[PDB]
């Protein structure tokens, strides 16, 4: 192979490397700051759902 | 937390209905039919405020449309009456289906004195409409804020820059 062509080639995996290793850095810190705050998509653990309540008239109006 | 709030003494005096079971058992439906308003009013008031607190006066026409039912018995069919509810205060559930020829002589001589026709099978367990003045509760459950939402997906969703990422992997 040319210089040109091993150099180019170095710089393109260069490239493609340094890229992966700063998204998995913001991956992780992804990861940390929603499992510490809740409100992100993802560790979103289930709540009762309100679309199972009732809300008819009762027998007894105290409720 | 904060101080709950009773009312006075003085808002709860009231005229009480100081007879028994079957004194109101053997006038129930001449009561459901001519003492209809202020019950359903009060009916309404209860069940749409959830706090008997706020319903103490539409509660008192109650106390105060019941009397004056009984008084416009008691001026003019006392006997049958009488003679009516004793016969259902003789049994122990109460029967209405024990008593029907006393039945019979009170809702003869009230429609003749007074014009009231006992309501018939169905008519009483009716779901009516009731036209009041006092407002509609905007928060009857004296609910605070809800908390906000996760904000949701959007967005065209595109492929995984550089594939799965994990470790050597490009696919
Ligand atoms: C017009 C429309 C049609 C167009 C058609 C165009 C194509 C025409 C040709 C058709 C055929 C195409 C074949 C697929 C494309 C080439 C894939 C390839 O070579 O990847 C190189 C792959 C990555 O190297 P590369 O230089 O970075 O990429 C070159 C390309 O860009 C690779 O491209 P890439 O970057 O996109 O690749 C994605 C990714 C690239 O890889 C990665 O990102 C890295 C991860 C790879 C896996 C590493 C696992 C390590 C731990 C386990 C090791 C197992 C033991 C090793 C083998 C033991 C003996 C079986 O692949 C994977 O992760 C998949 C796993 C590897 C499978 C490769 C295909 C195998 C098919 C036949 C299987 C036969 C047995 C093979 C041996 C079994 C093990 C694979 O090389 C290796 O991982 C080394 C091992 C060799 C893999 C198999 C090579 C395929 C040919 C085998 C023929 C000889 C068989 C002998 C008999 C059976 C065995 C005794």
């Amino acid at each position: 192979d040319a210089p040109e062509k091993n150099y180019e080639r170095t710089m393109a995996i260069l490239q493609i490397e340094s890229e992966k290793a700063e998204l998995r850095l913001k991956e992780l810190e992804v990861r940390r700051l929603m499992r510490a705050k809740g409100d992100g998509p993802w560790f979103q653990y289930p709540t009762i759902d309100k679309a199972l309540i009732d809300h008819s008239p009762k027998a007894t109006p105290d409720n | 937390p904060g101080i709950v709030e009773l009312p006075s003494l003085e808002d709860l005096k009231v005229q009480e209905v100081k007879v028994s079971s079957s004194v109101l058992k053997a006038a129930a439906h001449h009561y459901g039919a001519q003492c209809d308003k202020p019950n359903k009013e009060f009916m309404l008031c209860r069940w749409e405020e959830k706090d008997p607190r706020r319903c103490l006066e539409e509660g008192k026409l109650v106390n105060q449309c019941a009397l004056e039912f009984f008084r416009q018995i008691k001026r003019h069919c006392a006997e049958p009456f009488t003679e009516y509810w004793t016969c259902i205060d003789y049994s122990g559930l109460q029967l209405f289906r024990r008593c029907r020829k006393e039945q019979a002589q009170f809702d003869k001589c009230v429609l003749d004195k007074l014009g009231w026709v006992r309501p018939d099978l169905g008519e009483l367990s009716k779901v009516t409409k009731v036209k009041t003045d006092r407002p509609l509760p905007e928060n009857p459950y004296h609910s605070r804020a809800r908390p906000e939402p996760n904000p949701e997906v959007e967005g065209d969703l595109k492929p995984a820059r550089h594939g799965s990422r994990l470790f050597f992997w490009t696919m």
